[PDB]
C-alpha cells in the first residue's frame, strides 16, 4: 500500500505535467537482421540472466561444489554462444 | 621541404604500457584534466550592454552623411558614391538650390541593399558620406532601414563628433 | 589574476604552463 | 527507394544547406548524391554588370570562412592582365593575413568537424582565438570579415601602427592552444576511431578527381601551389607542406593541425622581415590616388574620379591564376575584354571537386561515416554554390 | 590566498553604497566589481575602467534609470550610451 | 570565475540531503523514536506483530521487564 | 607465444577476460578455504534443530546445548 | 484584486519566461552564420542570456536567417518556419536576407526572408557584427517584454 | 506522515533535478571558457524555471501521429525515473523492498518503450532510425549492467539495497570490484544516453524520439532524463562508493551521500564536454566485444572469491 500510495501520486504528478502542457498553451521499411538479431541475442543473455539471478540465493546452498559447477558451466556455454556469434558475420554489424 | 604527419618492437614493456592505455583509459583521463584546467581559466565574455567589444576608428558600423561646421551639408552631389555602391544601394537625385550650389533633393542609402563595403567612405571627394562607428540600428520594421537623407543627415548630427575623432585618426593613413 | 593554488590546478591538469600564453590579454 | 532520405537542409550536421538525397540500407549508406545550389546566389553572372573594383567584394563572399586569401586570387589575376605587381610591403601583407586566414580557416574546419562528431569543447576553444583574429582584420580594413583590404593592386591601406606588435603576441602564444586541442582530440581513444580509415582515397583517384587540396597532400600526393608555383611572396619565405600517408579523416586532420602549425612560422618571418614601402601600385592608372593627392592635385582628381566612376580598363586578355586558398586550390578563369567590367569569372571552388568526391569516398558506410567525411572536406556552400 | 578573495569580494559587495545599491546593480548587471569613475555623461550614465581586469572587460558603463524618462532600470540598452562616450566604451579611442 | 557555479549546485546538494534526513526522521518519529522495524523475513513480523498485541495497538510502544 | 604477446598489447581484454575465467576456474580447487564455505554455510542455524529422545547410551548433548559433547565452530571462530 | 492587475502581472510572468529562455534555431545560410557562431562563442556568450546553443527546428523560439535566401532554399525556409511552435519569432540577419543584399539583382535569390517569413527584428550590416545580433536579439527581448496576450483576451 | 515523506523525496529531488541544468549550462561554459548563464536572475538560479514556464506555454503540436503513444511516452518516462527513487536507500529508504535492487533492474528496463513508443508515434523518418538503434543500445547495455550488479548481489548477500551499507562499513566496494566500477559507470553513461554514448539524441546523427517532442512532452521526457542522471549516479554512490554510515547520526551518510552523488553527476558533465560521440556500430563494438567477455569472467571470479576465500556472504 505504501508503494501504492507513493506510485499514484508519481503517475499522478506526471499526468499532470502532461495535461498541463496541453492545456495550458491555449493563448516505413527500417529493417536490418542486425537489429532483430540483437533483439535476440539480448534476450537468449536475458534469459540466462534470468537463470543466474537465483546466485545470490544458491551461494548459501549446502553443496557449495555443485552450485559452483553449474554456475560455471552455464556461464561458459553461453559465452561460448557469444564466441560463435563473433564468428558469425553476428556481432559484426 | 615536406613533412609527414602520419608515418609510421613488442616488448612487454610496450606491451603492457599499451594494454594499460586500453584497459585503464589512460589518454581519455589526459583529455579530462585539459579541461578540468580550463574550468579555473577566467572565462572571456563581456557583460554585452555594460562592456563592449573593441572596435578601432576604420570599423564600417552605419552610414551617416556629415556637414561643413558651418552648417553645409558636405555632399555636393557629383553622385560617385552612386556610381561605385557595388549593390546599387545610394540613389541620388539632384537640382541646383536656390543658393544656386550644387545639393542633391533625393539622397536614399538602402541599408538591406548595402553590404557595408564602406567604398563610399573611400569615393567620397569632400567625404560627406561617411561609415559612422554605430552597429547597433536592428529596426523592427524593413522599411525603417531604408534610410532618407534626413535619416542620414540626423545619423550624421548625432555621431559628428565621433565620426570626427575617428576620421582624425585615419586620415593620415588614407 | 587566479589563486596560485587554483592555477596550479590548471597547470597540472593541463600538462604545461598557461601562465605563460593567457587567454585573459593584458595592456 | 531504400529509404531514401533527405540528409535535409536544415540540420546542424549540414554545413550551411546541403540535401544529400541518401538511400541507405537500415545504417548502411548505399548510395550518395549530394545536392548543389541552395546557396547559388548567382556571383559569376552578377560580376559581369559590375567594375573589377566593385566587383571584389564578391570574392569575399565566396568562401567567407576564407575571406581574405580569396581576395587575394581575384588580386592577382587583376594583376596579371594588367601587367602589373604590387609594392614589397603590400606583398608581405597578403601573406601576412594570407596566413592569418589559412588558421582562421582551418579553427573553422577542425573545430566545426569536431562539432558534427559531437567534441564541442575545441570550438568555443579556438573561436575565443578567432575572435582575436578577426580583430586584427578590423582594425587592419574596418571589417571583421569581409574587409575588401586585398585589391587588385596592393592592400588598401597600410597597416594601423601597432598592429604588427599585436599579431606577434597572438602569434607567440596561439601555439599552446593548437596544442590543447591536440591534448584532446590528436589521441583522443575515440576521435581516431570515428575519423581513422573513414573516406580514404588513393593518390591515382584524387588527382583523377580533382581533388587538389589537403585532400590531395593527405593521401601523400605532394603538391602545394604555394611552392610549386609561387605567387606573391611565398617564395621568400620557407614552411614544410604537411605530407600525410594512410590518407583517411585523421590523417588530413594531422595536416590540417600541421599547416596551422606552419603558418605560425610563415607569420613569424612576415613580421620579423616585412618592408618599409608603399601597400599600393603608383599607377594611378590601376590604384586610386591617395586622398591628399587628389584634393590638392588636378591629375590625382581626374585619376580619382575615373577610377571609382569609370574603372581600371584591363587589356583585353584571359587567365586562369591558382593561389592555395585554405580549402585547396581557389583560381579564377578572368577573361577580359578592354572594358572596364569583366566578362567572364569563373571561380574555380576548392569544393566543387571535393563533394562531388563524397560519393567516391563515402562507400559502405554508416549515417555517422557521412558526417564525418563532409567536415574532412571543408565544404562551404558559397564557393561550391557561387 | 582564498583569505585574500573572501576579504576582497567583500569589498566589492560592500562598495555599492548601501544594501540598495548591491540588489540593484546585482540585479541589473548580474556582475559585482569595483572601479574608478571615469565620469558622468548628462544623460544618466555612469563610466568606470579597471586597468586590472582583461581587454574585454575594463571599461563597463553602469545605465541610468530614465535617461529620456523611458523606465530604462530593467530595459537597458547598449544605444542609450551617447555617441560621445561610445568610442570610449568600445575602445575606439583610449581618450574619456 | 569558477566561484558561480557553485550557486546553482548548493541548491541541487541542499535538495538532495533533505530527502535522506527527512525520510530518516519521520520514521524515527512515526515509530516512536526507534528506527521503523525492517521485517524481511516474516519471523520479523511475526515478532513485530506480537509487539502490536502485546501493548497498545502500535508495536512501537514497548512494554519491559516490569509487565 | 608471440602472438599471445600482441594480444596482450592488442585487444587486450579478451586476454583477461580468459585469464580471469580459469582463474577462477583453478583457485576453487587449490585453496585452504574452499572447503569452509559449505561448512560455515552448513552451520549458520536457520531451522530449529528438533531434539530426539534420549532412548539411552547417546552423545548427543543432553540438557543444556552448553554440554561439552557435540558440534563446534570453534573452527568459525578464530578462522 | 482588480482582475486588470492581476492579468497584467500574469502576463509579465510568462512574457518573462519566452523572454529569459529563447532557444534559437540558426538556420546558417550563407556566412553571417560564421558571425553567429561568434555570438555563441566566448567573447560573446549567448548562453549567458538564456539562447541556447542551437536546438531542432521543434524546440525552437526564434529562427535566426543568416545568409541568402536562394528561391531554391525559399520552400524549405517556410517549412521550417512552419514547423516551429504556437509562440514563434523570426530576426532576419544581414544585408542578403533584411532585403536582397550584394545579390538582389540576382534571379535566383529572394529578394529579402520577409518575402517568405514574416520578421520581427532586422538585424542590418553585410556580416551583421555579433554584437549587433545580440543588441538585436537584445531588442526581440523588449518586443516580447511589451507584449500584452492576456489583457487584450481580458479586454476582449 | 507518509504523505509528507512523499513530498520530500520527490519535490527536493524535481527542485535538484532543475538545479542540475543550471550546473549543467555553467561547469560545461567554464570548461569552454564562458560564463555560462547568469544574467536571469542571480547567477542563473532561476534560469531552470524560466524555460520550463517557456516549454509549458509553448504549442504541443499534435503531428498530421498516434495520441496515446504519443502522451504515453513522456508520462511513462518521467514515471518510471521518480518512482526508481522510491527504494533508493540513502540513510533509510522510503519503501524498503528486500528485492530492491531488481525492483531498480526492471524499472530501468521499462524506460526504453518509452523511446521505443515515442519513435514510432512520430511516424517520420528520423524518429523510427533513431528510436530503433536507441532501443538497441540500451537494452544491449542492459545485459552487462545487469550481470555487472549481479556480481556485486553475490558479494553483498541479498538484492535489498540497504545490505550494502552493512557491506561498506569498512571499505567502499570499488577497492574491491574496481574493475566493474568502471564498466558500471561507463554502462551508466550509456543507459543515461549522456554524451559518450548518446547517439540517440546525436544530432548530428539524426537531429531522435524528440524530434518532433516540443513543450510539455519535451519536458516531461526531459525531467526524467535528468532525474536519472542523478538517479543512477546515485546508485553508483549507494553501491560501488559507500558513503560512510554511522548509526548515532545517519545524516552523515546522506551529506556524504549529497557529496559523492554530486560529484560522480559533474563527472558525467565534464565527460561529455571532453569526448566526441561513439559510432553507432562503435558503442555496441565495445558492449559485445570490449565489455561483455569481462564482465561475464569477472561474474564467474565474484562466485569464485566467496566460495575459496571461505567468504560466502552472510544472507539478511
Ligand atoms: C568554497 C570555498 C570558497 C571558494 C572560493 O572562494 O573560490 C575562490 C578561490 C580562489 O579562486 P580564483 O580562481 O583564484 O579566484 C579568482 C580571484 O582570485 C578572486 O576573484 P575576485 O578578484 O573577483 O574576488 C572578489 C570575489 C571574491 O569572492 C570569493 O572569492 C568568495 C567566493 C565564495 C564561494 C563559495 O567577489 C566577487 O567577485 C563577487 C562574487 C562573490 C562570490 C560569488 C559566488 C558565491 C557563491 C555562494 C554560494 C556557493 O578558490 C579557492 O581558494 C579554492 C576553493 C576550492 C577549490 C576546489
Ligand atoms: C536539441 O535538444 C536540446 C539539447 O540537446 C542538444 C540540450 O542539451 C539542450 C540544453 C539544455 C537545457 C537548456 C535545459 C532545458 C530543459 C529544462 C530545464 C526543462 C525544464 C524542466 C523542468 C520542469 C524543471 C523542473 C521544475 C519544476 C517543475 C519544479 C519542481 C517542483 C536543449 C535546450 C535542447 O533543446
Ligand atoms: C580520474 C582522474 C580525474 C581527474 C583528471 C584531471 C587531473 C589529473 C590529470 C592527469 C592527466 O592528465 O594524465 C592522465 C594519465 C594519462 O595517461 P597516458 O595516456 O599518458 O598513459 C599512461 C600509461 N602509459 C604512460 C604507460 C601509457 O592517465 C593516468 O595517469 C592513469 C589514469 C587511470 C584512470 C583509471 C580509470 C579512472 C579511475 C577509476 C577507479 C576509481 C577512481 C576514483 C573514482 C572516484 C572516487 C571518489
Ligand atoms: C515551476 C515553473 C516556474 C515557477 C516560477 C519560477 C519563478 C518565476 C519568477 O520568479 O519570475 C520573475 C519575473 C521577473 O520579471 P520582471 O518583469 O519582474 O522583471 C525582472 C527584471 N528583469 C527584467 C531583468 C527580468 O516576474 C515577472 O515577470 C513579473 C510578474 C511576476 C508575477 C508572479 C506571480 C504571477
Ligand atoms: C581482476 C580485473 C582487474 C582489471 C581488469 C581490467 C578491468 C578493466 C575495466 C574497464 C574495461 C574497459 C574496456 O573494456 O575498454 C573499452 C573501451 C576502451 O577500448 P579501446 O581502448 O578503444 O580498445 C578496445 C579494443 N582493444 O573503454 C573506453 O575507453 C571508452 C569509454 C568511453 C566512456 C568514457 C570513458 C572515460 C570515463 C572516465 C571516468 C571513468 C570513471 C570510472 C570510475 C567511476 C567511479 C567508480
Ligand atoms: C567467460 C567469458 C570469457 C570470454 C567470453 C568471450 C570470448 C570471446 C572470444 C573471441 C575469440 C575470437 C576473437 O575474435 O579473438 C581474436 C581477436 C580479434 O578480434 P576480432 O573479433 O576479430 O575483431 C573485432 C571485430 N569482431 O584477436 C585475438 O587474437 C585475441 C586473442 C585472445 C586469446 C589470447 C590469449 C588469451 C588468454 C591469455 C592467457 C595468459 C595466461 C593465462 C593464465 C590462465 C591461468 C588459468
Ligand atoms: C507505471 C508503470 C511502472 C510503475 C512503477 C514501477 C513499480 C514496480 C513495482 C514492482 C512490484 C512491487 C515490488 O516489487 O515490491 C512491492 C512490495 C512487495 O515487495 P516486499 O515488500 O519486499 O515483499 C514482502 C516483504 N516486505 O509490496 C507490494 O507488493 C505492493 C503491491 C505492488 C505495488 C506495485 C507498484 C504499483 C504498480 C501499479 C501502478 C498502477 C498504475 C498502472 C499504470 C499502467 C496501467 C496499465
Ligand atoms: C562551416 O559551415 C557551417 C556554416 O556556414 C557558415 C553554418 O552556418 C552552420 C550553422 C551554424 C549554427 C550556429 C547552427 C554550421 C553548423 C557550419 O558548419
Ligand atoms: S560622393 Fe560624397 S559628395 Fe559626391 S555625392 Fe556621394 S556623397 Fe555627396
Ligand atoms: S549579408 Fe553580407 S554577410 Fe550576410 S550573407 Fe549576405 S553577404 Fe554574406
Amino acid at each position: 500500500m505504501n508503494l501504492y500510495t507513493v506510485i499514484f501520486i508519481n503517475i499522478l504528478l506526471s499526468l499532470t505535467l502532461i495535461l498541463v502542457a496541453f492545456w495550458l498553451p491555449q493563448m516505413r521499411l527500417p529493417f536490418s537482421m542486425k537489429f532483430f538479431l540483437v533483439a535476440i541475442t539480448f534476450l537468449l543473455f536475458d534469459l540466462e540472466i534470468a537463470l543466474l539471478l537465483p546466485l545470490p540465493w544458491a551461494i548459501q546452498t549446502i553443496k557449495t561444489s555443485t552450485m559452483m559447477i553449474m554456475a560455471f558451466i552455464l556461464v561458459t556455454i553461453l559465452s561460448l554462444g557469444l564466441a560463435y556469434e563473433w564468428t558469425q558475420k553476428g556481432l559484426e554489424w | 621541404t615536406y613533412k609527414y604527419v602520419n608515418k609510421k618492437e613488442v616488448d612487454m614493456k610496450s606491451a603492457t604500457d599499451n594494454a594499460a592505455r586500453i584497459l585503464m583509459w589512460t589518454e581519455l583521463i589526459r583529455g579530462l584534466g585539459m579541461t578540468l584546467s580550463y574550468l579555473f581559466r577566467e572565462p572571456a565574455t563581456i557583460n554585452y550592454p555594460f562592456e563592449k567589444g573593441p572596435l578601432s576608428p576604420r570599423f564600417r558600423g552605419e552610414h551617416a552623411l556629415r556637414r561643413y561646421p558651418s552648417g553645409e551639408e558636405r555632399c555636393i552631389a557629383c553622385k560617385l558614391c552612386e556610381a561605385i555602391c557595388p549593390a546599387q544601394a545610394i540613389t541620388i537625385e539632384a537640382e541646383p538650390r536656390a543658393d544656386g550650389s550644387r545639393r542633391t533633393t533625393r539622397y536614399d542609402i538602402d541599408m538591406t541593399k548595402c553590404i557595408y563595403c564602406g567604398f563610399c567612405q573611400e569615393a567620397c571627394p569632400v567625404d560627406a558620406i561617411v561609415e559612422g562607428p554605430n552597429f547597433e540600428f536592428s529596426t523592427e520594421t524593413h522599411e525603417e532601414l531604408l534610410y532618407n537623407k534626413e535619416k542620414l543627415l540626423n545619423n550624421g548630427d548625432k555621431w559628428e563628433a565621433e565620426i570626427a575623432a575617428n576620421i582624425q585618426a585615419d586620415y593620415l593613413y588614407r | 589574476s587566479a589563486t596560485r593554488v587554483i592555477q596550479k590546478l590548471r597547470n597540472w591538469a593541463s600538462g604545461q604552463d598557461l601562465q605563460a600564453k593567457l587567454q585573459l590579454r593584458y595592456q | 527507394t531504400n529509404m531514401t532520405l533527405n540528409f535535409g537542409p536544415q540540420h546542424p550536421a549540414a554545413h550551411g544547406v546541403l540535401r544529400l538525397v541518401l538511400e541507405l540500407s537500415g545504417e548502411m549508406v548505399r548510395k550518395c548524391d549530394p545536392h548543389i545550389g541552395l546557396l547559388h546566389r548567382g556571383t559569376e553572372k552578377l560580376i559581369e554588370y559590375k567594375t573589377y573594383l566593385q566587383a571584389l567584394p564578391y570574392f569575399d563572399r565566396l568562401d567567407y570562412v576564407s575571406m581574405m586569401c580569396n581576395e587575394q586570387a581575384y588580386s592577382i589575376a587583376v594583376e596579371k592582365l594588367l601587367n602589373i605587381q604590387p609594392p614589397p610591403r603590400a606583398q608581405w601583407i597578403r601573406v601576412l593575413f594570407g596566413e592569418i586566414t589559412r588558421i582562421l580557416n582551418h579553427i573553422m574546419a577542425v573545430t566545426t568537424h569536431a562539432l558534427d562528431i559531437g567534441a564541442m569543447t575545441p570550438f568555443f576553444w579556438m573561436f575565443e582565438e578567432r575572435e582575436k583574429m578577426f580583430e586584427f582584420y578590423e582594425r587592419v580594413s574596418g571589417a571583421r570579415m569581409h574587409a575588401a583590404y586585398i585589391r587588385p593592386g596592393g592592400v588598401h591601406q597600410d597597416l594601423p601602427l601597432g598592429l604588427l606588435d599585436d599579431i606577434y603576441e597572438f602569434s607567440k602564444n596561439f601555439s599552446l592552444r593548437i596544442d590543447e586541442v591536440e591534448e584532446m582530440l590528436t589521441n583522443n581513444r575515440i576521435w581516431r576511431n570515428r575519423t581513422v580509415d573513414i573516406g580514404v582515397v588513393t593518390a591515382e583517384d584524387a588527382l583523377n578527381y580533382g581533388f587538389s587540396g589537403v585532400m590531395l597532400r593527405g593521401s601523400g600526393i605532394q603538391w602545394d601551389l604555394r611552392k610549386t608555383q609561387p605567387y606573391d611572396v611565398y617564395d621568400q619565405v620557407e614552411f614544410d607542406v604537411p605530407i600525410g600517408s594512410r590518407g583517411d579523416c585523421y590523417d588530413r586532420y594531422l595536416c590540417r593541425v600541421e599547416e596551422m602549425r606552419q603558418s605560425l612560422r610563415i607569420i613569424e618571418q612576415c613580421l620579423n622581415k616585412m618592408p618599409p614601402g608603399e601597400i599600393k601600385v603608383d599607377d594611378a592608372k590601376v590604384s586610386p590616388p591617395k586622398r591628399a593627392e587628389m584634393k590638392t592635385s588636378m591629375e590625382s582628381l581626374i585619376h580619382h574620379f575615373k577610377l571609382y566612376t569609370e574603372g581600371y580598363q584591363v587589356p583585353p586578355g584571359a587567365t586562369y591564376t591558382a593561389i592555395e586558398a585554405p580549402k585547396g586550390e581557389f583560381g579564377v578563369y578572368l577573361v577580359s575584354d578592354g572594358s572596364s567590367r569583366p566578362y567572364r569569372c569563373k571561380i574555380k571552388a576548392p569544393g566543387f571537386a571535393h563533394l562531388a568526391g563524397l560519393d567516391k569516398m563515402s562507400k559502405g558506410h554508416m549515417l555517422a561515416d557521412v558526417v564525418a567525411i563532409i567536415g574532412t572536406q571543408d565544404i562551404v556552400f558559397g564557393e561550391i554554390d557561387r | 590566498e582564498l583569505v585574500e578573495v573572501l576579504k576582497r569580494g567583500v569589498q566589492q559587495v560592500t562598495g555599492h553604497g548601501g544594501l540598495r545599491g548591491l540588489l540593484r546593480v546585482f540585479f541589473r548587471a548580474n556582475d559585482i566589481r569595483i572601479g574608478t569613475l571615469v565620469g558622468e555623461d548628462k544623460y544618466g550614465n555612469k563610466y568606470y575602467e579597471d586597468n586590472k581586469q582583461f581587454f574585454g572587460r575594463h571599461r563597463w558603463v553602469i545605465y541610468t534609470t530614465e535617461m529620456n524618462g523611458k523606465n530604462t532600470f530593467w530595459d537597458v540598452d547598449g544605444s542609450m550610451v551617447p555617441p560621445e562616450w561610445h568610442r570610449w566604451l568600445h575602445c575606439m579611442t583610449d581618450d574619456p | 570565475m569558477w566561484f558561480e557555479i557553485l550557486p546553482g549546485l548548493a541548491i541541487m546538494g541542499v535538495c538532495l540531503v533533505i530527502p535522506g534526513v527527512s525520510t530518516a526522521y519521520i520514521h524515527k518519529f512515526t515509530n516512536g523514536g526507534k528506527e521503523k522495524r525492517v521485517a524481511r523475513v516474516q519471523y520479523q513480523w511475526y515478532l513485530m506483530e506480537r509487539d502490536r498485541r502485546i501493548s497498545g495497538v502500535n508495536r512501537y510502544y514497548v512494554s519491559k521487564g516490569l509487565e | 607465444s608471440a602472438f599471445l604477446k600482441n594480444a596482450w598489447a592488442k585487444e587486450p581484454v579478451l586476454v583477461v577476460s580468459f585469464s580471469v575465467w580459469g582463474l577462477a576456474i583453478i583457485m576453487p580447487m587449490i585453496s585452504p578455504y574452499t572447503k569452509y564455505a559449505s561448512m560455515i554455510n552448513k552451520a549458520t542455524p536457520y531451522n530449529y534443530p528438533v531434539p530426539v529422545r534420549d532412548d539411552g547410551n547417546m552423545p548427543d548433548v543432553p540438557s543444556h546445548p552448553q554440554d561439552p559433547l557435540g558440534p563446534s565452530l570453534d573452527w568459525l571462530k578464530n578462522l | 484584486s482588480r482582475a486588470e492587475y492581476v492579468v497584467t502581472k500574469l502576463d509579465d510572468l510568462i512574457n518573462w519566461a519566452r523572454r529569459s529562455s529563447l532557444w534559437p534555431m540558426t538556420f546558417g545560410l550563407a556566412c553571417c552564420a560564421v558571425e553567429m557562431m561568434h555570438m555563441a562563442a566566448p567573447r560573446y556568450d549567448m548562453d549567458r542570456f538564456g539562447v541556447v546553443f542551437r536546438a531542432s527546428p521543434r524546440q525552437a523560439d526564434v529562427m535566426i536567417v543568416a545568409g541568402t535566401l536562394t528561391n531554391k532554399m525559399a520552400p524549405a525556409l517556410r517549412k521550417v518556419y512552419d514547423q516551429m511552435p504556437e509562440p514563434r519569432y523570426v530576426v532576419s540577419m544581414g544585408s542578403c536576407a533584411n532585403g536582397g543584399g550584394y545579390y538582389h539583382y540576382s534571379y535566383s535569390v529572394v529578394r529579402g526572408c520577409d518575402r517568405i517569413v514574416p520578421v520581427d527584428i532586422y538585424v542590418p550590416g553585410c556580416p551583421p557584427t555579433a554584437e549587433a545580433l545580440l543588441y538585436g536579439i537584445l531588442q526581440l527581448q523588449r518586443k516580447i517584454k511589451r507584449e500584452q496576450k492576456l489583457k487584450i483576451w481580458y479586454r476582449r | 506522515m507518509f504523505f509528507i515523506n512523499i513530498l520530500t523525496l520527490l519535490v527536493p529531488i524535481l527542485i535538484a533535478m532543475a538545479f542540475l541544468t543550471l550546473v549543467e549550462r555553467k561547469i560545461l561554459g567554464y570548461m569552454q571558457l564562458r560564463k555560462g548563464p547568469n544574467i536571469v536572475g542571480p547567477y542563473g538560479i532561476l534560469q531552470p524555471f524560466a524555460d520550463a514556464m517557456k516549454l509549458f506555454m509553448k504549442e504541443p503540436m499534435r503531428p498530421l501521429t498516434s495520441m496515446s503513444l504519443f502522451i504515453i511516452a513522456p508520462t511513462l518516462s518521467l514515471t518510471l525515473a521518480l518512482s526508481l527513487w522510491v527504494p533508493l536507500p540513502m540513510p533509510h529508504p522510503l519503501i524498503n523492498l528486500n528485492l530492491g535492487i531488481l525492483f531498480i533492474l526492471a524499472t530501468s528496463s521499462l524506460s526504453v518503450y518509452s523511446i521505443l513508443w515515442s519513435g514510432w508515434a512520430s511516424n517520420s523518418k528520423y524518429s523510427l532510425f533513431g528510436a530503433l538503434r536507441a532501443v538497441a543500445q540500451t537494452i544491449s547495455y542492459e545485459v552487462t549492467m545487469a550481470i555487472i550488479l549481479l556480481s556485486v548481489l553475490l558479494m553483498n548477500g541479498s538484492y535489498s539495497l540497504q545490505t550494502l551499507i552493512t557491506t561498506q562499513e569498512h571499505m567502499w566496494l570499488l577497492l574491491p570490484a574496481w574493475p566493474m566500477a568502471m564498466m558500471w559507470f561507463i554502462s551508466t553513461l550509456a543507459e543515461t544516453n549522456r554524451a559518450p554514448f548518446d547517439l540517440t539524441e546525436g544530432e548530428s546523427e539524426l537531429v531522435g524520439f524528440n524530434v518532433e517532442y516540443a513543450a510539455g512532452p519535451f519536458a516531461l521526457f526531459f525531467m526524467a532524463e535528468y532525474t536519472n542522471i542523478i538517479l543512477m549516479n546515485a546508485l553508483t554512490t549507494i553501491i560501488f562508493l559507500g558513503p560512510l554510515y554511522y548509526i548515532n547520526l545517519p545524516e552523515l551518510y546522506s551529506t556524504n551521500f549529497m557529496m559523492e552523488a554530486l560529484l560522480l553527476s559533474s563527472t558525467f558533465l565534464w565527460i561529455r564536454a571532453s569526448y566526441p560521440r561513439f559510432r553507432y556500430d562503435q558503442l555496441m563494438h565495445l558492449l559485445w566485444k570490449n565489455f561483455l567477455p569481462l564482465t561475464l569472467a569477472l561474474c564467474m571470479w565474484h562466485i569464485s572469491l566467496p566460495i575459496f576465500t571461505a567468504g560466502v556472504p552472510p544472507y539478511m
